RNA sequence: GUGAACAGCCUCUAGUUGAUAGAAUAAUGUAGAUAAGGGAAGUCGGCAAAAUAGAUCCGUAACUUCGGGAUAAGGAUUGGC
RNA sequence: UGUACAACGGGGUAUUGUAAGCAGUAGAGUAGCCUUGUUGUUACGAUCUGCUGAGAUUAAGCCUUUGUUGUCUGAUUUGU
C-alpha cells in the first residue's frame, strides 16, 4: 500500500481514489481527485493557483525547509526486518509529527504577529474621523439606561 | 464536461507538455536536431519550420515571422523561465524528499539554469538571421 | 394574546429547486405559512415593506436568510375570523447570520 | 512438488512464502511489518539508526524551547498613553460604527 | 485467451471496437492499424466486436510499405487510451492507441517496441515481453 | 450604448402588465441541451445534429467564352493597460 | 409534560479558490505644481503583494447538539 500524493494537490492518495495518468515517456501522473485532474488537462499551474500546496511552499506561507521534514525520504536499500527498528519506528513517527506541528504552529504565529498593530490603527481611523456617529450613541445609552428606571 | 474544454482537451488533442520543452532546450543537440529534421510527408511544414517552445509546427517561413512576434508565443517564453515543476515539487510540498527536491533546485541554479538561457539566446540569434 | 418576537427564517431551504419564475411569489407563501406555526393563527399580513424586500433582486434573486419581526395582534368586532391576527413586518439589520429569535418588549 | 502433493493438489495447497527465509531470529519469522501509520507510510521512515538520528533533534528542542521561541502565550496590550480600559472602548466604538 | 496467450484474461474495459484506427508500435513498417475484427469475442444482435489491452484482433494496414498492404494480419493492442482499473486501488489510461502485429503463434514481426507496453498485456504475451523495452 | 447596420441584446419618452388559476414533479411526449472510448460499423440514403463563421496580414489549383473560378483550398493573429 | 417534537443558532464533514476594506519602498510609462531635484514627490496607472486556505454555501433526501424561543386533547366512525 502506498499513500502516494497528488502530482498537482500534494494531498495523500489512499488505494482506491484518484485517477493515474501514464504519457508515453513513461512517468506517472497520479491525482487526488477529479478537480486536480480535470485542472490538469486544461495546462495549468499550480505555481498560479492558490489552493494547492506548490503555491503554498513557494509563496513564503506553510514552513518548507525543516529538519524534520528530512525523515521520510524514501529507500532503495531494504533493511533486514529487525524488529527492534519497527517498534521504534512506531515510536518516531509518533513523535516526529508532533514537533512538525509545534514548529508549524510557531511558524504562523511569525506570520500572523503585528496584525492587532493594524486592527488598533484601523479602529483609530473609524472613531475619530466620525465625530458625529459618536453623539448618536451617547444619547443610545442614556435612552437606554433610562427604559431600567 | 463542458463544451468548450472537451473540444481541445481530450485525449486525442493533447499537445506535447511543459514538461518535455524544458528538456529540449537544455542541451545543444537536442536544438539542433529540432532545427534541423529531415524531412516528412506526414507533418504539416514537410518537416521543417518548427518552433521548439510551442510544439507546433508551421506552413511556410513566412509564418515564423509573423508567429513570433505574437501574444502567443510571448506566453511560451514566458512560461519557461524556471524550474519545469516535475513530481518531485508536489513530493516536496508533503514533507517527502526534501534532499531529492533541494539538489535538483540547486541544479537548476547553477548548472542547467545559464545553459538553457544560452541555447535561447542563440535561437534568437538564428531565427532573425534567417527570417 | 398580543407578543412579539423575533426570528429568522432559512428561505435557502425552501426555495430549494423551484422554477425561477415562481421564486419570489412562493416565498410570500413561505412566510404565510411560517408564521401560521409559531404564531397559531391563519390570516397573516404581510406590510409593503416586506413586499419590497423580497421582491428586491428580482423574482430569482431571493435572499437565503431575512430577519422577521411578527407582532400577533388584537382583532376588531364582527370579523368572522378570529380576534387573532399576525402582522408580518421586516427589521432591517447588517447580515441576517449569526441571530436567533428574541423576545421584544412592550412600551 | 512431492510436499505440494502429500496435502492436497496442485490448485489448493497453499505454499507459506515466509518460513524459508534467513533472520537473526527464526522467532519472529511470521510477524507482520505494519506498512501504515497514520500518514506517511511506514518505509520512507524506516533506517539504521532511527533513534540515533532522533538524538539530534531533541536536542534542537532544548536549543529552542530554552530561546523563548515557543512563546504561544501573549496577554497584554501596550500603546502610547493607551491602557486596557481604553484599548477596550475603542474597539468597542469602532464594532459600533461598523455595525 | 486463444492460442500464444498463456494464462487466463481479466475484464478490462473495451476501448477499441470495430473500425477503429490506432498507432503501430513497432519498427516492421506499419504507422496505423485498421481492426476488422477482435478475436474470442462474443455474439449478441447489434454489437460490434470491441477490442481491449492484450487482445488479439485481425487488423489491415492503412498507411505504410506497399508490401504490408492489402492483407489481414493478427495482432495484438499494447496502449488503450481507456481507462481500465487495475486490481489495486487505481484507475489508469494511456495517451494513445497501439497495437503491434504478430502471426497467429503469437510471435512478434519486429525486433523493438516503442513506447509504453501495457502491464496486463505483458503479462498475457511472453513474445511481447521480451521485445518490450518499457513496461508500464 | 455595443456594431459595418433600421441585425441581435439592453435602456429613456409613451404604453401595457391582458392570454383560467392553485398544488405536486411518475411514465410517454413537445421544445432545448451536455456526454467517457471509438468515429457512419447506423441507414434505402450522413436525414438530423455537430464542426466552420466577423475582421486584419500572408497565400490561392485544374479549367475558360479571358470577364471569371475565389471568401478557392491552406495558414499566423484578435483582451486590458 | 419528556432520551418529547419543531424553529433558529453552535460544532463536524464537505464545495469553490483568497471577500469587502484599507495599506505598500511592487507597477510598462507619461505629465505636472516645481523647493530645479542627487528614488524630487503628490497625483493618474492594467495588474501584483499583505491583512487572507480568507470569504461565501452546508440539506432542501448530510452528521451532531447539556444553548435561545415556542407548541403539545382538532374532527369522524366502529361491538360477537
Amino acid at each position: 500500500m502506498r499513500i502516494y500524493q497528488c502530482h498537482f494537490c500534494s494531498s495523500p492518495c489512499y488505494p482506491g481514489h484518484g485517477i493515474m495518468f501514464v504519457r508515453n515517456d513513461a512517468k506517472e501522473f497520479r491525482f487526488c481527485r477529479s478537480k486536480c485532474h480535470k485542472a490538469f488537462k486544461q495546462r495549468r499551474n499550480p505555481r498560479k493557483l492558490k489552493w494547492t500546496k506548490a503555491f503554498r511552499k513557494a509563496a513564503g506561507k506553510e514552513l518548507a525547509v525543516d529538519s524534520t521534514l528530512t525523515f521520510a525520504q524514501r529507500r532503495n536499500v531494504p533493511v533486514r526486518y529487525n524488529r527492534e527498528l519497527v517498534a521504534t519506528t512506531l515510536k518516531a513517527m509518533a513523535r516526529i509529527e508532533e514537533i512538525r506541528q509545534k514548529r508549524e504552529r510557531a511558524f504562523y504565529k511569525n506570520r500572523m504577529r503585528g496584525n492587532k498593530e493594524k486592527d488598533f490603527l484601523r479602529d483609530k481611523k473609524l472613531v475619530e474621523s466620525n465625530p458625529e456617529l459618536l453623539r448618536i450613541r451617547e444619547v443610545e445609552i442614556a435612552r437606554k439606561l433610562a427604559k431600567e428606571q | 464536461m463542458g463544451r468548450y474544454s472537451v473540444k481541445r482537451y481530450k485525449t486525442k488533442r493533447r499537445t506535447r507538455d511543459l514538461d518535455l520543452i524544458y528538456n529540449d532546450l537544455s542541451t545543444k543537440e537536442s536544438v539542433q536536431k529540432l532545427l534541423n529534421q529531415p524531412l516528412d510527408e506526414t507533418k504539416p511544414g514537410l518537416g521543417q519550420h518548427y518552433c521548439i517552445h510551442c510544439a507546433k509546427y508551421m506552413e511556410t517561413a513566412i509564418a515564423l515571422k509573423t508567429h513570433l512576434k505574437g501574444k502567443v508565443h510571448k506566453r511560451r517564453v514566458k512560461e519557461l523561465r524556471g524550474v519545469p515543476y516535475t513530481q518531485e515539487v508536489s513530493d516536496a510540498a508533503a514533507g517527502y524528499n526534501l534532499n531529492k527536491f533541494l539538489n535538483r533546485v540547486q541544479e537548476i541554479t547553477q548548472s542547467v539554469g545559464p545553459e538553457k538561457e544560452s541555447n535561447e539566446a542563440l535561437l534568437k540569434e538564428h531565427l532573425d538571421s534567417t527570417l | 394574546d398580543v407578543v412579539t418576537r423575533e426570528y429568522t427564517i432559512n428561505l435557502h431551504k425552501r426555495l430549494h429547486g423551484v422554477s425561477f419564475k415562481k421564486r419570489a411569489p412562493r416565498a410570500v407563501k413561505e412566510i404565510k405559512k411560517f408564521a401560521k406555526l409559531h404564531m397559531g393563527t391563519d390570516d397573516v399580513r404581510l406590510a409593503p415593506e416586506l413586499n419590497q424586500a423580497i421582491w428586491k433582486r428580482g423574482v430569482k434573486g431571493v435572499e437565503y436568510r431575512l430577519r422577521l419581526r411578527i407582532s400577533r395582534k388584537r382583532n376588531e368586532e364582527e370579523d368572522a375570523k378570529n380576534p387573532l391576527f399576525s402582522y408580518v413586518e421586516p427589521v432591517l439589520v447588517a447580515s441576517a447570520k449569526g441571530l436567533q429569535t428574541v423576545v421584544v418588549e412592550e412600551d | 512438488r512431492d510436499i505440494e502433493a502429500e496435502n492436497g493438489g496442485a490448485g489448493v495447497f497453499n505454499v507459506n512464502l515466509k518460513d524459508k527465509y534467513l533472520l537473526e531470529d527464526d522467532e519472529w519469522k511470521n510477524d507482520i511489518m505494519p506498512e501504515i501509520l497514520d500518514g506517511k507510510n511506514v518505509y520512507d521512515f524506516l533506517d539504521p539508526e532511527i533513534a540515533a538520528k532522533l538524538q539530534a533533534l531533541e536536542e534542537e528542542e532544548e536549543k529552542l524551547e530554552n530561546e523563548g521561541f515557543y512563546n504561544s502565550d501573549d496577554e497584554e496590550e501596550i500603546y502610547d498613553g493607551f491602557e486596557a480600559s481604553e484599548v477596550d472602548d475603542i474597539k468597542e466604538k469602532a464594532a459600533w460604527i461598523r455595525n | 485467451s486463444g492460442n500464444g496467450a498463456q494464462g487466463t484474461k481479466f475484464r478490462i474495459s473495451l476501448g477499441l471496437p470495430v473500425g477503429a484506427i490506432m498507432n503501430c508500435a513497432d519498427n516492421s513498417g506499419a504507422r496505423n492499424l485498421y481492426i476488422i475484427a477482435v478475436k474470442g469475442s462474443g455474439s449478441r444482435l447489434n454489437r460490434l466486436p470491441a477490442a481491449s489491452l492484450g487482445d488479439m484482433v485481425m487488423a489491415t494496414v492503412k498507411k505504410g510499405k506497399p508490401e504490408l498492404r492489402k492483407k489481414v494480419m493478427p495482432a495484438i493492442v499494447v496502449r488503450q487510451a481507456k481507462s481500465w482499473r487495475r486490481r489495486d486501488g487505481v484507475f489508469l489510461y494511456f495517451e494513445d492507441n497501439a497495437g503491434v502485429i504478430a502471426n497467429p503463434k503469437g510471435e512478434m514481426k519486429g525486433s523493438a517496441i516503442t513506447g509504453p507496453v501495457g502491464k496486463e498485456c505483458a503479462d498475457l504475451w511472453p513474445r511481447v515481453a521480451s521485445n518490450s523495452g518499457v513496461v508500464v
